[PDB]
């Protein structure tokens, strides 16, 4: 019974700065490569970051180069994502992505036609 | 939409703690004075040579002589296993073919694949001539497996997260079960043929009752893909291989898992899972090129068949228990015994 | 006996029907075409052609020079490919084309190349890469209305290559695109570093004729690395 | 007198001398048998697809039968005579240079085939079949066995005073004969295969390095790619060069040896120790040894 | 809409499913272990047959 649920997000004035915390359950949490995707109002699906097995290796997207820190407790169960500096098109919902399989290095997890290992996601806004 | 939700989770949670008021023991107490199988090991006696490319598939016929495969080439070849004689070789349509079947009576054989169509052959002509004589339409993404009923009754998976039960002579979908959320990748049907398991690439499995088309049962605890499925001789078990390198026994009344085959070596996914006659074995193909005996009562491996070059993909064994056939992705069918 | 030398006869039969098989099978060159629906590789497709409601798979051949080509494009399917792409393991080369005239879904082309490159079960298999709709990147550059570095900020600071060899009448701020677009896909086919398998990448319009001769030098090269590799000579 | 083939008289010294001797000869013996048949066994599991892999076998096999001569020389170092009868000296030459001669046009018929299939199955045609084999195969170890019966029609035991004992040598009808003889032995066995070899591995490099160059050239990576794409085609001009010389280095002083033989029949001026003429077939029985190496080292 | 009908059938086919009768594992355990001693001394893999009965020897 694979489980990731999230929590963190709301509404934040422009410039400010939030974190994102994701628990998952299920699986032996320290085998498998993690990523941040997010959906924003009216478009499809986007991919944000990732991290690997043990921290050794992180990647991002040109747009949140310099802003976004993402980090993992192995010991907690946990993924971490700190926002700094937001914006306003920064406004979507955000979900905790998993690998189909262990000790493997490539990903197949965009679709939208229901992915299995995929949270809930949670709502941030930035508007004033 | 919250309160339906939170409706879901409460289910949910009753039917775990219904679960967990059960486990008054576990399968290794039960079995703590079982005296072990030792070392079984066993000899090719035949090899069989004449495919081109790689193999997905094969399945034995019913006098436990003649069997059937079929290979990404484009070929679908019936062989004697007594004295390696090629009986058929038919000739396909679309060469992307990655299941085949064996009619019970020993009249048809099926296939299909990346097509997104079932094909029905029939062997027992007059002319003396295999054709084509049922082309099945209708499923909107690959077809997995299929298996035979009776001579006129056919069930299929496909992958578009859907199976169905078709009539051959009409030729028309008569029910389709649906529910699974991930592409279906294996079903098995019961000694009585009246119900089936399935496990479908989203690390679930369920169990189906084929007259009235709805699901009973649900059965969760693999954490990836499950490649392959099959029954326990008296109908009431049966044993999962996934993607994890876990195989796993579940069990129909107790409603919960009841045994995990597994290694701290083994780092590679299991793609086929058959039983034996008393059920004393359960053999296994893994990714390693290898294939893996082990007691299924005892949870301790008891052999290795280890002949291989390539991927291993497929295996079975007979109806009377005398042989295991083993094929895989270096295009040779071997025997042991 | 008398009834043994009838099987036999049946099976000498079947031994030959199949040698003439794979004579015929071990000519040709099999190719697997793949793509996104923004991209133009249908056109590439009825290019060189003129050289079933659910259908799951469809069929193309031609020939160059007495050599035969059967290219293979996926119809009908779902959104997932992590199970019906493992088929696809002994092509002799995947053809892999790419809009580079959109600056917004690029990234997506990125990461799709990246975990195809690195696949178990791909691993020995050449990638040849068109960048197709190289007309409207030109407009687009010139048109000044989108920039480049609002999505790859470190286009603020590329400087083209003083040994580079540009193309004649180029203006360029053209080439400076071209030139980091292509590099941006072969830093992710070197990283690895092996040797068992390389990309080979072109920019092509959509009104253009010499695409087969290029798939054509690309796959000769192919079958050269792996003579070679079979002789034990590396 | 006449040459005394491998039939010379060892002064107080005689068992140190041997023991080197059958030491040598019975380690190169034992290596060469092992070599050989672990290459036969390891090239008997290819029951899955063989085509330039087919000749391999030929060469084997002469390799085998190549190194069987060890132990009537070593008896006949032994025991400092003929003491074996006319079948011997008539048989020993001959089965040595049949043997000899099949290795080498083999060498000769892998190394053609490599560099021509590397461009036929490039143009899609049929490559040759199990016809084609036979028939190389047939006029192979033919005109091998057809080339070289002088050494046994003509090796016989007679009696002479070793610079009077009984010794196996080499007598000719006429002068005219035995230069014809070893003229297009040579040329035809020694020449021709060399010069194959070396064009053969000349153009299988002209080409990959060529093909290496597109990759800047045309498609044009980087100035810091193109060192991150190879790194490893130095193994390629190492092993080229290698096949290419160890033929002329492993081969040569057989030849030369036969000329100064004839040379000296010629003209009575020299002199040569028939420790010289051991210690050189000696030396070439090595190839037995070292063949089943550079056509499997990395393996 | 799709969300409600995605609840709703899931919350039925829930309901559907927790009301049916359970047993404990020893039985299931017991019977498993029965039908594999009742069947043992015929299993040809298990307990190898001579090489008279034995077809592909
Ligand atoms: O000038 C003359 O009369 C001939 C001299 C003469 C010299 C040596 C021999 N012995 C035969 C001999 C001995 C050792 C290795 C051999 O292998 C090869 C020889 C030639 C080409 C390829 C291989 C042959 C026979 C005759």
């Amino acid at each position: 019974q694979v489980q990731l649920q999230e929590s963190g997000g709301g509404l934040v004035q422009p410039g400010g700065s939030l974190r994102l915390s994701c628990a998952a359950s299920g699986f032996t949490f320290s085998n498998y490569k993690m990523n941040w995707v997010r959906q924003a109002p009216g478009k499809g699906l986007e991919w944000v970051s990732d991290i690997s097995q043990s921290g050794a290796s992180i990647s991002y997207t040109g747009s949140v180069k310099g802003r976004f820190t993402i980090s993992r407790d192995n010991a907690k169960n946990t993924l971490y994502l700190q926002m700094n500096s937001l914006k306003p098109e920064d406004t979507a919902v955000y979900y905790c992505a998993r690998c189909p399989a262990p000790f493997t290095r490539d990903c197949f997890d965009v679709t939208s036609t229901t992915y299995a290992y995929r949270g809930q996601g949670t709502q941030v806004t930035v508007s004033s | 939409l919250d309160q339906l939700r939170q409706e879901a989770e409460q289910l949910k949670n009753q039917i775990r703690d219904a679960r967990k008021a059960c486990a008054d023991a576990t399968l290794s107490q039960i079995t703590n004075n079982i005296d072990p199988v030792g070392r079984i090991q066993m000899r090719t006696r035949r090899t069989l040579r004449g495919h081109l490319a790689k193999i997905y598939a094969m399945h034995w016929g019913t006098d436990s002589r003649l069997l059937v495969s079929a290979s990404q080439d484009g070929k679908l070849i019936i062989w004697d296993s007594y004295t390696t004689n090629k009986v058929h070789a038919i000739p396909l349509r679309s060469s992307w073919v990655m299941t085949c079947a064996y009619a019970p009576s020993g009249n048809y054989v099926a296939c299909g694949g990346l097509d997104n169509i079932c094909s029905i052959y029939n062997l027992k002509t007059r002319e003396g001539n295999v054709r084509v004589s049922r082309e099945l339409a209708g499923h909107t993404g690959y077809l997995s497996c299929c298996r035979f009923l009776d001579d006129n009754q056919i069930v299929t998976s496909s992958g578009d997260t859907t199976c169905a039960l078709w009539d051959i002579e009409t030729g028309q979908q008569t029910t389709t079960f649906t529910g699974h959320t991930g592409d279906v990748m294996s079903l098995s049907l019961a000694p009585d043929t009246r119900l089936f398991v399935s496990g479908a690439c989203d690390a679930s499995a369920k169990l189906w009752d084929v007259r009235e088309g709805m699901c009973r049962q649900t059965f969760t605890g693999h954490e990836s893909d499950i490649n392959a499925i099959c029954f326990f001789p008296n109908g009431n078990a049966f044993a999962t291989g996934s993607d994890d390198a876990t195989c796993r026994l579940f069990d129909l009344r107790a409603d919960q898992e009841l045994m995990t085959y597994s290694h701290d070596n083994i780092i590679c996914g299991i793609t086929s899972v058959s039983f034996s006659k008393s059920g004393r074995l359960l053999l296994a193909g893994y990714d390693d090129f290898n294939c893996n005996v082990w007691d299924a009562l005892k949870a301790d491996r008891a052999g290795v068949l280890a002949g291989h070059d390539n991927r291993v993909s497929c295996l079975g064994v007979t109806d009377d228990g005398m042989a295991v056939a083993t094929g895989s992705w270096d295009s040779f069918l071997k025997i042991w015994n | 006996s008398a009834e043994d030398k009838a099987a036999v006869e049946r099976s000498k039969m079947i031994e030959k029907q199949l040698q003439k098989d794979k004579q015929v099978y071990r000519r040709t060159l099999r190719l697997l075409l793949l793509g996104a629906d923004n991209s133009g590789k249908s056109t590439i497709v009825k290019q060189m052609r003129i050289y079933v409601k659910t259908s799951g798979i469809f069929e193309t051949k031609f020939q160059v020079d007495k050599v035969n080509f059967h290219m293979f494009d996926v119809g009908a399917q779902r959104d997932e490919r992590r199970k019906w792409i493992q088929c696809f393991n002994d092509v002799t080369a995947i053809i892999f084309v790419v809009d580079s005239s959109d600056y917004n879904r690029l990234q997506e082309a990125l990461n799709d190349f990246k975990s195809i490159w690195n696949n178990r079960w791909l691993r020995t298999i050449s990638v040849i890469l068109f960048l197709n709709k190289q007309d409207l990147l030109a407009e687009k550059v010139l048109a000044g209305k989108s920039k480049i570095e609002d999505y790859f900020p470190e286009f603020a600071r590329y400087t083209t290559p003083e040994d580079a060899t540009p193309e004649p009448g180029e203006d360029p701020r053209v080439t400076r695109a071209k030139y980091f677009i292509r590099k941006e896909f072969v830093d992710i086919s070197t990283a690895s570093g092996d040797g068992r398998h390389i990309c080979y990448p072109h920019f092509t319009c959509s009104v253009d004729t010499e695409n087969a001769r290029r798939i054509f030098n690309d796959c000769k090269d192919i079958i050269l690395q792996m003579n070679l590799r079979e002789y034990n000579l590396v | 007198t006449r040459f005394p083939f491998f039939s010379d008289v060892k002064g107080d010294h005689r068992l140190v001398l041997a023991a080197v001797e059958t030491t040598v000869l019975v380690l190169i013996f034992a290596v060469s048998l092992l070599g050989n048949v672990c290459a036969l066994v390891l090239v008997a599991r290819r029951r899955r697809r063989g085509a330039t892999a087919c000749l391999v076998l030929n060469l084997f096999c002469a390799d085998l039968l190549f190194i069987s001569a060890i132990p009537l020389v070593l008896a006949v170092r032994w025991t400092e005579a003929w003491l074996l009868g006319p079948v011997a000296c008539h048989l020993l030459f001959y089965v040595m240079t049949l043997s000899g001669s099949v290795t080498i046009l083999t060498l000769a018929a892998v190394s053609l085939e490599r560099m021509v299939c590397i461009v036929h199955l490039q143009r899609g045609v049929r490559g040759p079949g199990r016809r084609a084999r036979a028939v190389l195969l047939a006029l192979i170890w033919g005109y091998s066995a057809v080339a070289a019966l002088p050494l046994c029609v003509f090796f016989r035991v007679v009696p002479q005073r070793l610079p009077e004992i009984s010794i196996c040598t080499l007598i000719w009808p006429t002068i005219p004969g035995e230069i014809s003889w070893d003229v297009s032995f040579v040329t035809l066995n020694f020449l021709v295969p060399g010069l194959v070899i070396v064009i053969s591995y000349s153009k299988i490099l002209q080409i990959t390095k060529a093909s290496r160059k597109r990759l800047t050239v045309s498609l044009a990576y980087s100035e810091s790619h193109q060192i991150r794409v190879s790194q490893q085609d130095f193994r390629l001009f190492r092993t080229l060069f290698l096949l290419m010389v160890s033929f002329f280095i492993m081969w040569s002083p057989i030849i030369i040896t036969i000329l100064l033989i004839l040379i000296q029949n010629f003209k009575q001026d020299l002199v040569i120790w028939p420790s010289l003429f051991f210690w050189v077939v000696a030396f070439t029985f090595a190839n037995s040894a070292l063949n089943p190496i550079l056509y499997n080292m990395t393996l | 809409t799709a969300s409600i009908a995605q609840a709703r059938k899931l919350v039925e086919q829930l309901k559907m499913e927790a009301n049916i009768d359970r047993i404990k594992v020893s039985k299931a355990a017991a019977d498993l272990m029965a039908y594999c001693e009742a069947h043992a001394k015929e299993d040809p893999l298990l307990t190898p047959v001579p090489a008279s009965e034995n077809p592909f020897r």
